[PDB]
Order: structure tokens, then sequence, then C-alpha cells
């Protein structure tokens, strides 16, 4: 941008012998500081600084509306607000840089470097989520990003008058994270330092929620009573039989039975395998890979394995499978699957007659929606 | 906090108080003896009746629209 290629080559003879000799120092333009690369820690702690510097209740609760509020509604109104900085506008423009990783203690993505970590919300492109596990560990550079700051406050202001007083803001919590499109980022693979496997394909119907679940006593194995832990599981249908590591590729499947029941399966993710949550999405085919010696009944079923654990809402189901913490998944988009992948570029939505009707009070819905506003709700929080 | 069922619980409206003012409130009584099917039953969480009880409680908690308690709104601090 600042110095595009094409400048004339330096000729030493001319540089020495020209009468009004021109050289890179002869004629120059003063440069305004074009950009700087912050450590993710200083970015995070600029967020948690400007947030409380700009937080003024008298701007959030305007007059004359605020004159008619009881204290409970006043503080409930004040107890959540958001800030969006767009730090690329700062002078000098800050440029986000860090190696992208998926933190297996939360499943959420993170930009990481030697100064700390910053949660991020990548999108592959407008209205399509990040779908590819292969981005793990690449060095992401983004210079057109948003820095969001959610503020939670537990104030106790009595009335609009006291909004000038300091003593009532009893607790303050921020929650700063970043968000941007992959199309606006530049991605570089980090070089290496310088100086026996089976796989299978499957399509997933839908992905349960990520939450803390408890588990059953292992079947066919040691009865270690489980305890709550972060986990989720995925409903899906196998495509083809097990495949074997074959040099530059994966060999053709081993014979697979046709039975539907032998196709549909529950992939159960718990523990450090939770790092795969952000990448899996319904309606696409993923090639799961297990390293290590080729083994029968490795993908064909769980059947019996050491300390197998089905969640309570999944107990007893036959086609469950615990994905081991060292297995990995690869997105597959080869053309031979495109007719099944035609479900993509579209998202299921129920009708406004399924919604907004008294026809049933026992079923589930899915829809797109713009969010109009968000606030704390007190009855379920403390009142009852 | 137990989920509970009662059998043949009698229901009886008041219309007067001890100061001989008329006032209205509805009493509930399980008189002595299991006659007419009287008794109680501690409900297990497996039955859809208990699910319905808990669900109606949850609904009444969320879509409540009552005046908020805990006016000292700084009190919780979550699982501090």
């Amino acid at each position: 941008l600042l110095a595009p290629p094409g400048s004339p080559v330096r000729n030493a003879h001319n540089e020495i012998l020209e009468e009004p000799h021109h050289c890179p120092l002869q004629k120059y333009t003063r440069l305004q500081t074009p950009s700087s690369f912050p450590t993710l820690a200083t970015l995070k702690e600029e967020g948690q600084r400007k947030a409380w510097a700009s937080f003024d209740p008298k701007a959030l609760l305007p007059l004359p509306e605020a004159s008619y509020l009881p204290s409970c509604q006043l503080n409930r109104r004040l107890a959540w607000s958001w800030l969006c900085l767009l730090p690329s506008a700062f002078c000098p423009a800050q440029v986000l840089l860090g190696v992208l990783v998926a933190s297996s203690h939360k499943g959420c993505l993170q930009l990481r470097d030697q100064s700390g970590s910053l949660p991020c919300l990548l999108l592959a492109k407008h209205s399509q989520p990040l779908s590819d596990p292969r981005l793990i560990g690449c060095l992401v550079r983004a210079e057109r990003f948003q820095l969001i700051v959610e503020r939670d406050v537990r104030s106790s202001f009595p009335s609009w008058k006291e909004l000038s007083m300091p003593g009532f803001i009893q607790k303050q919590q921020a929650r700063v994270y970043v968000q941007f499109f992959l199309a606006d980022a530049l991605i570089l693979p980090v070089p290496r330092p310088c100086l026996l496997g089976q796989s299978r394909l499957f399509l997933l119907c839908h992905k349960e929620a990520l939450m803390k679940r408890n588990f059953c006593v292992p079947p066919g194995a040691s009865p270690e009573v489980p305890k709550p832990a972060l986990s989720f599981y995925v409903l899906g249908s196998w495509l083809g039989g097990t495949q074997r590591k074959e040099g530059t590729g994966w060999g053709l499947p081993e014979p697979q039975g046709n039975d539907d029941n032998d196709q549909k399966v529950h992939l159960i993710f718990f523990g450090s395998s939770v790092r795969w949550f952000e990448f899996l999405h319904p309606g696409q085919v993923y090639r799961l890979i297990a390293p290590g010696p080729a083994t029968p009944m490795l993908f064909e079923k769980d059947g019996s394995s050491c300390i197998s654990r089905r969640p309570l809402e999944l107990a007893g189901c036959a086609s469950c499978l615990t994905v081991q913490d060292n297995w990995t998944l690869e997105l597959e988009s080869s053309q031979d699957i495109q007719d099944v992948l035609d479900a993509n570029k579209s998202l299921p939505e129920s009708s406004l007659t399924d919604l907004l009707s008294d026809n049933f009070t026992d079923s589930l819905v899915s829809f797109s929606a713009e969010i109009l506003s968000r606030t704390l709700c007190e009855p379920l929080v403390a009142s009852l | 906090g137990s989920f509970l069922r009662i059998y043949s619980l009698h229901t009886k409206l008041q219309s007067m108080n001890s100061e001989n003012q008329t006032m209205l409130s509805l009493e509930f009584h399980l008189h002595g003896g299991t006659s007419y099917g009287r008794g109680i039953r501690v409900l297990p969480e497996s039955n859809s009746d208990v699910d319905q009880l808990k669900k109606d409680l949850e609904s009444a908690n969320l879509t409540a629209n009552q005046h908020s308690d805990v006016i000292c709104q700084s009190e919780p601090d979550d699982s501090f």
C-alpha cells in the first residue's frame, strides 16, 4: 500500500555521479505512523479500560423517561450494555495478529500468542460459519475487525437523581472478545522448526448443545461413577466403511453392512475432544481419522471399550461412539458428495404457523432472527 | 422441595374472621382417617405428572410478571 513495487532500480553510478543526484534519501515524504501490532494482552486491557471510562449511566437512562422508574427497574435497565470499538480506527491503526487455536477447556476458538489469549468469533463468510478443522494453528492477521465489550453491572441506584453518585456501582464485570470475517483476514502457516491409521466418512443430522453433562456407569467395563463435565454429542450417518492409511491417501473402504441402524451413529464428545465443537455443522460430511494400528470394531460400533460412557439422555442407545481425545476430523468437499451437500447454502426454518400458534406446546422450532434487544431477567435470577 | 400428591383434600371457603368482619379465603384440610380415600403420596421424578408440575413451576417463574424481590440487587455475586 505505502510503497508498491515498480520504483526505479538504484543505479550506483548515477547515485554517485549525477549532478542533482537523486537517491532514496534525497527526496522523501514524512510518514504518519501507519499501524502497530499490539500484544493481545494490551488489546484486551485497552478494552477493559475504555469500557469503564465511557460507561455513564446518565447517558443510558435518559430524561424524562428515567424519571418514572422504580429502583428495581432502573437497575435492571442499567445492568447490561455493550460497546463496540472498531480499533482499526484508532491512530495508529492497530492490526490484530495471533495464532488461532481451539481451547479444549471451553470449545471456543481463541487467538493466542506469547502475551495471552483473546476469544474470537470467526465467520467463513457472511451467513456461513467456520466449517474447516484445518485452520487450527495458522497465524491469522486481520486489520479490519471489531472489538466487542459486554459490560455486566450490579448497581443499586435508588432513582434518576443518584445517577450522578459514584458509591452505588457495587460490582463491574467486562467480557471483551473480537469478531471478524475470514474473508477480511490473511492466513499464514507457521513454519516447522529447522536448523497405523484408519478413517471413515459421515454426515451429521444435528449437533446437541454444549453444556455440562453427567454420565452413566460404564457398560462392559470398570464401573467408575462419573461426575458432571463439559460435553456434547452429534447424530450422524456413516458413509462407506472404514478406510486405511495408504501413503498419500486413504484406501478404499472395508466391506460395510447396508443396515440403516449400522449407518446412523451418535458421536459423543467429552473431555479434551470438546475442541471440535466450533467446526462441526449440520448438513456436511466430515472424514474422521483415528491414528494407531488398524483395528476391527474401531468405527463399526462401540460394542465394548474401556470406560465407555453414555450421557444420561443417551443411555442404552446401541450406536454410540466415544471419540478418543487423540482422533481428528477433516472437512470433505469432494465433488462425488456434492449432491448430498446440496442441503447446504440453505438452513431449515419452520413456518410462522408452527410458531405463534396454540396447536402444540411440546415440540421444537428453528428460525432466523435479528436480535432487537437483550436484558437481564430477574424473576428466574433471584426473585424466584 | 419434594413433589407431592394429595388424595381427597377437602376445600372450604371462609367468609368471616374473629373480629366479625366478613372476609374471604379458601381453607384446605385432610381430616383424620383414610376414609373417602384420604392420604398423601410422594411423587417420583420419573412420571410425566411430575414433569408437568415442574414445567408449570418453571413457566410461572419465567413468564411471571410479578414485582421483583431482592431489591438490594447487588446481593448475589453468583456462586461467589
